[PDB]
């Protein structure tokens, strides 16, 4: 039995970090960081500080709202029984405006309080994209993290907002639910034949799956080679060691071809955003430009025809 | 045929079955006992797709079918051609993977690395004998296996999920959701991270190191979990979607029967709030 | 890390805004009150 | 025309998703050159260099280093002299250390030429010192503090006890284990932290239950007791290299293959 | 009672006393405006 | 998890093709005590085939068993006692066959229950004749008797009643769904498919016939009244949705199982019979809910809309693919045999 | 009780009790909307 | 009442009570175009 590198076996202590430097312009870093056993054990221990700039505190006010508006029309919807509401939590939900209202703004009473939720929930996710853009700058790291963080708006902003502008109904938007948004995207799915077919829905779900993929492949392969100080990754970009090496080589004996430490990176994040970019131009295409994905399968040669165990049933609807 | 660092590593050593015999290169490929076996079951399994694709309708890549034999048929060996194919397919895939699992033990093993790259492998063989053996056989018939083809088995899988009414009330499909979506949002942060400070905004600026890395997500989020806790977690969250998902399919069928929304009716009786 | 003499002073202005914001409040029940009482009574408004 | 139609066959989804697949085959082109950065351009069994033309092979990428180190160049070429030989002629075939290939740097025990400075922090100061020369660290309580165990090698016998912890400033970890030999010819070595396991009454199923640990101690799995005096010892004090770091956890990785032989041979 | 004090830090106690109060208080308060009785707000008549 | 809880050995059968997962796992055990709870009591004596004074010219007050022989009438009478008359619970003048009747004279409709049961006579026999489509598929259905719907209880345990509408409230607004109904298998879809299909004329159909999109207005939300209506059925007839669709092609008749095509039969018999018999009924069953029988012990007989109770599939399939396992009951019994043909 | 701010920071305690406030007062505002006698913007009539 | 700036930065207060009032701003014009009664654009008749 060796050490597998899974849980930090001696954790040490000393002065929290408070961070590098900012640059002039910037607002102190509020909290006061301390150190956690448990998530020490796993990775780093300290907890805090954390940067509330004005966006921050923008981003968490506007998001603050949106939870609110949810949470109360849920508490309202159980007749504010606060043991219902935590009894029905998962079958709660803030439902979008009804259908007969299109695009126009709809009163409290048919889902004008999910249009409140969804703009201040944009806002916020909107302001704390901007601040992941700001805090990446501010250090002078690449802004890798806004964009990848981009990808995940897009796919949430054709979900709630761009698709029903394009459909000309808010009816068309998800819940603010647990339970209600899983059965709008079961039903999403239903009303456009099989979401299966949508050849973006099959390339988000290879990149979903090529994701969950990568890092498996990835967090195992660091952590094999992290008695070699293969956890060091942009020390080993900088300074190639014998860890990126067996890396390397690990995976061009086995699979014929490799990455280097840095590229892995690269498709660590390629994929992670295609998911969602792919996902979201798959949910822009269903109803602004193909109603049925199955038969859009059927009509692109796409859809198996199978054997006729039973003989083709007539619709007794003529 | 060799990277540029590659030599010194091509040594002898580090197999577990064959030793000497099977422990040379082809091209980038390293071999060993388990290559042949991989490279074995690999082939019979794809000429064996491919006489199914020949002997079926049409050779459309995403029509192309090979369907599991009857839940008539038990746990029995149907005729080739009425889903015998797909059984001799299965096991032909089940060796390929499992030798495709030894063969990187065996690399692992050669280059002084761990083996959490062949066990991270075991825990996706495990989703698919779930699937294509476990599941099966708690049902008593190999017909319940997933048909080898682009689309068929997309069809299998809209089909076993409307088998249960509502596929997404499954609480193990839930928390297998979860994770598979953790595990992508923890790639692209992690690509993200390492990118950042290797790339920085400004072109031709210092690199930066671990302690930017932690300050961006202690700014950021305000927490870091630094460079091995990231991996230990990216790890831990891809594997855990991949054990969930075998749980999720698993106890459907075999465990659970009725439609999945109707599991959480133990939640809403439960003697507090019934 | 607040000295007596500071921890009085804040206290001292605590109290009046605290009444001037109960103040305002109690004015704005009693404006309530007047429009539409919130005791419902046996018969239920 | 339909509202999706656009050739009569051909549709808005259809040529979208061709759209796609054209950059997904740039992006795998591109991802692929990023993937050449390193290990290229490739050389036969002997050192001749293969061709790989100009599309595939990117400019090499300059990384400026802080703290004044310079400029960094992504695929360096490690300059020592290879001590193996081709087990047999043809190409592919396995190399064969021509010496002792645990102390020669060859297979699981190869290491690369890394940088011979120590890696700082951004202050400026050394990232991995011992716990000497900083009391502002400690282990942490509820952690077993290795100080003071005796390291057992993968044989079961004591190589020695540990005399210091080495820890990095920026991951507040330990990363090596000063142990000082049982055998002496003060002779210390390092033990890096992934190569040994603590078995302290404060691990886990220990601390949580109260259960004393039968033999406390540091064990190292990789290496054999005898082996310990070979491992690469350090040029200075309270400081370690980075190309230091590197031959000592080198050292541990061709452990399993050449100092305890489990790896050597196959299993059955 | 008055040696608690040597145990419990009085400031995290008062924190913690005064945010579970307020969280009874709000607790109970929507417990009482979901029941038709004691809803003041709806004003459902009695008996 | 259930009692008898879901474990091998299960049963399965296939539908569809192989491959294509079409397909129903079921509990044998639960499948066994489903079995025993469906079992069709005995007839208490043959059939009167015989002729003889008819039921009209005995009796004065004979509406709709006008064509029985007085010995029909009463083999039909001993029967419908022990199909809808509980014998537990009962008021004691309700007891016996006096639940429908008045013991000093059996031509008054004194209590409601009789002038129900003559309209539950004419709608089992409207089923039974003009609804074979459904009951009687092809000549060999088992059809319908009042034991069908009604087990031995007075009301049904399977009925719906119009969800009331919700206060307009600015607040808390829930669409008729996000609240966990057993109805629809304790999901958050709309509680209320009901009224939409089984009660007026909607098509449970949102698909579009055509790849690319045209002149399709069906919506999200009104998918999921198709969704939270095809729950309904699938837990009513105690299957699951490839019973009738090759869920990749859900649409498409040409893919689906014949059972499909009488599912759709269902629900126009289904909301013709909530139309034409159970609807009608509000101007007879009394509202007080003093006077029916036995209070509200045997079940509501209105909604709080004051609708009656309607008639689901769950009503007389009970989470069974055929009702009473598809065992013929009917063909024991032609006084209810309308115009069909329900002999061996 | 001048002596509270012995114990609490008067900074902290502020910022606590204004988000504190605010959130009860929406808390009720909300409450009173999803009422039929007290939204003020519908305005439905009295008894 | 001067001394409330001893406590808050005026300048990180400022921020945030702007970003505040701003977000209640746009809360209640959304509330209001929300009504039958106050929806200014829509023009509904009084009563
Ligand atoms: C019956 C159901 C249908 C189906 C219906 C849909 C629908 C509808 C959709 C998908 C989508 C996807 N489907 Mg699908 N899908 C089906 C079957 C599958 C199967 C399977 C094996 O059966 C798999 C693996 C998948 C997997 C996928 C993913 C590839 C893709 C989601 C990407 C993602 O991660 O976005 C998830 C992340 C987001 C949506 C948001 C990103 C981040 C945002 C910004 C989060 C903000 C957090 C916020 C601030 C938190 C506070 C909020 C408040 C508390 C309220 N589907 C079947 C056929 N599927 C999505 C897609 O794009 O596909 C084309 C989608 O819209
Ligand atoms: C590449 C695509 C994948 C992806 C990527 C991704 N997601 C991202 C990012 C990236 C790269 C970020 O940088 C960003 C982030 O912050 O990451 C840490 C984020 C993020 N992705 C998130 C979630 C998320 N990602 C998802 C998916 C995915 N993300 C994809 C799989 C999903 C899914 C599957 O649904 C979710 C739910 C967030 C954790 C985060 C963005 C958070 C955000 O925008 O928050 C804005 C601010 C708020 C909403 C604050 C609200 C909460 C406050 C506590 C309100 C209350 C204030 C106050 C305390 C009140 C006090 C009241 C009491 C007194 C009573
Ligand atoms: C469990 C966590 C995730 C994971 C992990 C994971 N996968 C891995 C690894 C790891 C750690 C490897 O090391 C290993 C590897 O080499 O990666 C490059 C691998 C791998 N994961 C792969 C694929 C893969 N992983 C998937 C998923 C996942 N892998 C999980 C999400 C999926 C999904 C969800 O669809 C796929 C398709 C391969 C690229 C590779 C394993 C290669 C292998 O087994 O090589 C030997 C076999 C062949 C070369 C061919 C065998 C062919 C058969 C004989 C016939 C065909 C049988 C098959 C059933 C046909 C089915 C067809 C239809 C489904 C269309
Ligand atoms: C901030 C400051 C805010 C203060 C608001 C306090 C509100 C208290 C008002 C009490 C006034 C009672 C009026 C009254 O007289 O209520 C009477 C009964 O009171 C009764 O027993 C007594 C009713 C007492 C009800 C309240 C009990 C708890 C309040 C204490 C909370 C402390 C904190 C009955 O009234 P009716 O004539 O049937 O009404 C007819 C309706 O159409 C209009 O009301
Ligand atoms: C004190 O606090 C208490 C009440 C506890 C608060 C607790 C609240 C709780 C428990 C809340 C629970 C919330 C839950 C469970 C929420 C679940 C949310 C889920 C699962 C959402 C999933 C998907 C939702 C999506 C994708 C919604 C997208 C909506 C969008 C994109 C809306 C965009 C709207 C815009 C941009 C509006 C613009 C305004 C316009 C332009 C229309 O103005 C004219
Ligand atoms: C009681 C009066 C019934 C109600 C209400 C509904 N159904 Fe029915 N159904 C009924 C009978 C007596 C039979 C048996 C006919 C026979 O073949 O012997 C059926 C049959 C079906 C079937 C066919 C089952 C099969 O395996 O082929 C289906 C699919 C079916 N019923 C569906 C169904 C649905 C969906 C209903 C609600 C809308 C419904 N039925 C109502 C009697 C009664
Ligand atoms: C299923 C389709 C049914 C068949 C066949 C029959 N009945 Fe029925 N019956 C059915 C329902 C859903 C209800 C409830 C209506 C309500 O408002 O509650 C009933 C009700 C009756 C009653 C009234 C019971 C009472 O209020 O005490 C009677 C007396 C009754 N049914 C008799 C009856 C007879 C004699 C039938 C066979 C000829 C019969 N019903 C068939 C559903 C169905
Ligand atoms: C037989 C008893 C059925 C079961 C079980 C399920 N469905 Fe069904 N479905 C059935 C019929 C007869 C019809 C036609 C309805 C009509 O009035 O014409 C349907 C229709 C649908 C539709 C709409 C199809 C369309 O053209 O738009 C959908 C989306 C649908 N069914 C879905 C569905 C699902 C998800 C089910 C499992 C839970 C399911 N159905 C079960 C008959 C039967
Ligand atoms: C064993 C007990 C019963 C006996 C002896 C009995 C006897 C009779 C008799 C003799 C008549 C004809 C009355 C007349 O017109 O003069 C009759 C009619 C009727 N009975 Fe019954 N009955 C019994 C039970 C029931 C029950 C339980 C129901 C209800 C389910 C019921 C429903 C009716 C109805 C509706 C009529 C009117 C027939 C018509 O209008 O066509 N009876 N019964
Ligand atoms: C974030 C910003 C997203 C901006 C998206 C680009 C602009 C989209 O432009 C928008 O397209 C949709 C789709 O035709 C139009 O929507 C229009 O047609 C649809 C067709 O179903 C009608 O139902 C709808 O009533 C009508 O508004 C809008 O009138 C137009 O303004
Ligand atoms: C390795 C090199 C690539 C090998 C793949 C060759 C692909 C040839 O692509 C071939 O195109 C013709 C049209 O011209 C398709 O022709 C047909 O396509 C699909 C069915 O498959 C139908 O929806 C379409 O109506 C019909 O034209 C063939 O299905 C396809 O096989
Ligand atoms: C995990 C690894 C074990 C998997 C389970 C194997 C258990 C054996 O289960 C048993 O298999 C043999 C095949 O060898 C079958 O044996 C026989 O069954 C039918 C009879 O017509 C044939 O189709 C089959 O080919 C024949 O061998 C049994 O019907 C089955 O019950
Ligand atoms: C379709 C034609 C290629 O499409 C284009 O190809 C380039 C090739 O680098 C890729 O672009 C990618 O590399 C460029 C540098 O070249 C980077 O800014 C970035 O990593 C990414 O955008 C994408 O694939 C796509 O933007
Ligand atoms: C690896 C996972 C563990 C495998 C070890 C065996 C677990 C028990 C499985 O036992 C398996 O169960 C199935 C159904 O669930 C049963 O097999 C059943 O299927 C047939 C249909 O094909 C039924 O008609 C019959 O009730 C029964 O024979 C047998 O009992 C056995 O084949
Ligand atoms: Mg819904
Ligand atoms: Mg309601």
């Amino acid at each position: 039995s060796e050490y597998q590198n899974i849980f930090t076996q001696v954790q040490v202590r000393g002065p929290t970090y408070p961070g590098v430097p900012l640059p002039v312009g910037n607002e102190p870093r509020t909290g006061k960081p301390g150190f956690n056993y448990w998530l020490g054990k796993i990775g780093n221990a300290q907890l805090g500080p954390i940067y509330l700039g004005w966006l921050g505190v923008a981003s968490l006010l506007c998001g603050f709202v949106a939870i609110e508006i949810i949470g109360l029309n849920m508490a309202a919807s159980v007749n504010w029984s606060p043991i219902e509401f935590i009894r029905q939590l998962p079958w709660l939900a803030l439902e979008p405006p009804a259908p007969e209202y299109g695009l126009s703004l709809p009163p409290l009473q048919e889902g004008g309080w999910w249009l409140m939720a969804g703009f201040f929930l944009t806002a916020s996710i909107i302001l704390w994209w901007v601040r992941s853009y700001r805090r990446a700058v501010q250090l002078g790291m690449g802004t890798h993290v806004a964009w990848a963080f981009a990808s995940a708006i897009w796919l949430y902003l054709v979900l709630g907002f761009i698709r029903p502008l394009l459909m000309g109904s808010w009816a068309e938007a998800v819940p603010f639910g647990i339970f209600p948004h899983l059965d709008w995207t079961a039903a999403f799915s239903i009303r456009y034949g099989n979401l299966f077919y949508n050849p973006f829905h099959m390339l988000s779900i290879a990149f979903l799956y090529g994701s969950t993929l990568l890092f498996a492949m990835h967090g195992a392969t660091i952590l094999a080679t992290s008695r070699f100080g293969g956890e060091r990754e942009v020390e080993q970009i900088a300074d190639r060691g014998t860890a990126t090496e067996r890396a390397g080589l690990f995976w061009r004996w086995t699979m014929g071809f490799n990455a280097t430490m840095e590229s892995i990176h690269r498709w660590a994040w390629w994929f992670a955003v295609l998911t969602t970019l792919t996902g979201g131009i798959g949910i822009l295409l269903t109803g602004t430009v193909v109603d049925n994905w199955y038969l859009w399968g059927v009509k692109h040669g796409v859809a198996p025809a199978y054997p006729e165990v039973y003989p083709p049933t007539p619709d007794p609807a003529a | 045929a060799l990277l540029s660092y590659e030599r010194k590593y091509r040594v002898r050593g580090g197999t577990l079955i064959g030793g000497d015999l099977f422990d040379f290169w082809i091209g980038p490929f390293y071999v060993g006992f388990f290559g042949v076996t991989t490279l074995f079951f690999s082939f019979l399994g794809t000429a064996l797709i491919i006489y199914g694709a020949a002997l079926g309708p049409t050779w459309n890549v995403w029509q192309i079918n090979i369907a599991p034999p009857d839940l008539k048929y038990g746990l029995g060996l149907a005729p080739l051609m009425d889903g015998g194919l797909w059984q001799i397919i299965t096991i032909c895939a089940i060796g390929a993977f499992v030798s495709w699992a030894l063969r990187e033990v065996e690399i692992c093993r050669k280059l002084g690395m761990g083996l959490h790259v062949p066990i991270a492998f075991g825990v996706a063989i495990f989703a698919y004998v779930t699937l294509v053996v476990i599941r099966p056989l708690l049902l008593g018939a190999w017909g319940h296996g997933f048909p080898y083809g682009i689309m068929s088995h997309l069809d299998w899988v809209s089909n076993v999920g409307y088998q249960y009414l509502h596929f997404h009330y499954n609480p193990a499909h839930m928390i297998a959701v979860s994770f598979f979506f953790a595990t992508t949002f923890a790639l692209g942060l992690h690509g993200s991270a390492i990118l950042s400070v290797s790339n920085p905004h400004k072109k031709g600026d210092p690199i930066k190191g671990t302690e930017h890395e932690d300050t961006f997500f202690r700014d950021f989020m305000g927490y870091s979990i630094g460079p091995l806790g990231i991996h230990r977690l990216g790890l831990f969250l891809a594997l855990s979607a991949g054990f969930w998902s075998a749980v999720c399919i698993v106890i459907s069928g075999p465990f659970w029967v009725g439609g999945w929304p109707e599991w959480w009716d133990w939640w809403l009786e439960l003697p507090i709030w019934s | 890390g607040l000295s007596e003499d500071e921890a009085k002073e804040f206290h001292k202005i605590f109290v009046q805004s605290f009444i001037g914001f109960t103040v305002v409040a109690i004015i704005a029940h009693l404006l309530a009150w007047s429009w539409r009482p919130w005791i419902p009574g046996p018969e239920g408004y | 025309m339909e509202t999706g139609a656009l050739t009569g066959y051909m549709d808005v989804a259809q040529v979208t998703l061709y759209v796609f697949w054209l950059f997904f085959a740039g992006l795998i082109f591109y991802l692929r050159r990023e993937d050449r950065r390193e290990g290229y351009p490739l050389e036969k069994d002997d050192g001749t260099p293969e061709d790989i033309g100009l599309v595939w092979f990117p400019k090499p990428k300059e990384f400026t280093l802080p703290h004044g180190r310079g400029t960094a160049t992504a695929g360096r070429k490690d300059q020592r002299k290879e001590p193996i030989e081709k087990v047999y002629a043809w190409e592919g075939s396995p190399f064969e250390a021509t010496g002792n290939p645990l102390l020669d740097g060859v297979g699981p025990a190869t290491w690369a030429e890394r940088d011979d400075h120590p890696d700082l922090t951004l202050e400026g100061v050394n990232k991995v010192v011992p716990l000497r020369a900083d009391p502002d660290y400690y282990p942490c309580d509820g952690d077993d503090d290795p100080r003071g165990m005796t390291v057992y090698g993968a044989d079961g016998k004591a190589a020695g006890t540990v005399g210091d912890l080495w820890i990095d400033k920026a991951d507040l970890i330990v990363r090596y284990l000063e142990v000082e030999l049982a055998d002496q010819p003060k002779k210390t070595v390092m033990v890096p932290r992934e190569f040994m396991r603590v078995k302290g009454p404060n691990t886990f199923f220990n601390k949580l239950i109260g259960l004393p640990s039968t033999q406390p101690g540091i064990y190292v799995s990789a290496l054999n007791a005898e082996d310990f005096k070979n491992i690469p010892q350090i040029k200075g004090n309270d400081q370690i290299t980075a190309l230091e770091e590197e031959k000592i956890t080198a050292y541990f990785g061709g452990g399993r293959l050449y100092s305890t032989k489990e790896h050597a041979g196959p299993a059955l | 009672m008055w040696r608690i004090w040597m145990l419990f830090d009085p400031r995290r106690t008062l924190i913690a006393l005064f945010t579970f109060l307020f969280v009874l208080a709000i607790f109970i308060h929507f417990i009482l405006l979901s029941t038709e009785r004691f809803n003041w707000l709806e004003g459902n008549a009695m008996e | 998890c259930d009692d008898p809880a879901d474990r091998p050995p299960l049963d399965a059968d296939q539908v569809g093709f192989r491959g294509v997962a079409m397909e129903q796992v079921k509990n044998p055990r639960l499948e066994d005590i489903k079995r025993a709870m469906n079992e069709v009591p005995a007839p208490l004596y043959p059939p009167i085939e015989g002729d003889g004074p008819m039921a009209s010219e005995v009796y004065e007050n004979v509406q709709v068993l006008g064509d029985l022989t007085a010995d029909q009438f009463t083999r039909l009478m001993a029967h419908i006692t022990e199909w809808v008359v509980p014998k537990e619970g009962v008021p004691e003048d309700r007891q016996g066959c006096n639940y429908c009747h008045n013991p000093e004279n059996l031509a008054e409709d004194w209590p409601y229950t009789k002038i129900v049961s003559r309209k539950m006579m004419q709608m089992t026999r409207d089923i039974n004749s003009n609804w074979q489509d459904h009951v009687n598929p092809n000549g060999e259905g088992a059809g319908v008797t009042c034991y069908t719907c009604h087990r031995g209880n007075a009301v049904p345990q399977a009925v719906w009643f119009t969800s009331p509408e919700d206060r307009p409230t600015a607040v808390g607004w829930d669409n008729g769904q996000n609240h966990p109904t057993a109805a629809i298998n304790y999901s958050s879809l709309p509680e209320d498919p009901f009224t939409e299909y089984l009660l007026e004329d909607n098509a449970a159909r949102v698909i579009s016939a055509k790849a690319l999109p045209n002149g399709n207005a069906s919506n999200i939300m009104d998918t999921e009244y198709v969704y939270a209506m095809m729950t309904h059925m699938s837990q009513g007839l105690g299957v699951n949705c490839t019973y009738c669709h090759n869920t990749r092609s859900m649409a498409e008749w040409s893919q689906s199982p014949p059972a499909r095509a009488i599912a759709w039969y269902g629900i126009q018999m289904t909301r013709t019979v909530n139309n034409n018999w159970m609807a009608p009924l509000a101007s007879v069953i009394p509202t007080d809910s003093s006077d029916w029988i036995g209070g509200t012990e045997f079940g509501d007989r209105l909604g709080p809309t004051g609708d009656v109770a309607k008639v689901n599939c769950t009503t007389c399939h009970q989470n069974v693919f055929k009702p009473l396992y598809g065992a013929k009951m009917l063909k024991d019994h032609p006084e209810l045999w309308g115009e069909g043909d329900y002999s061996a």
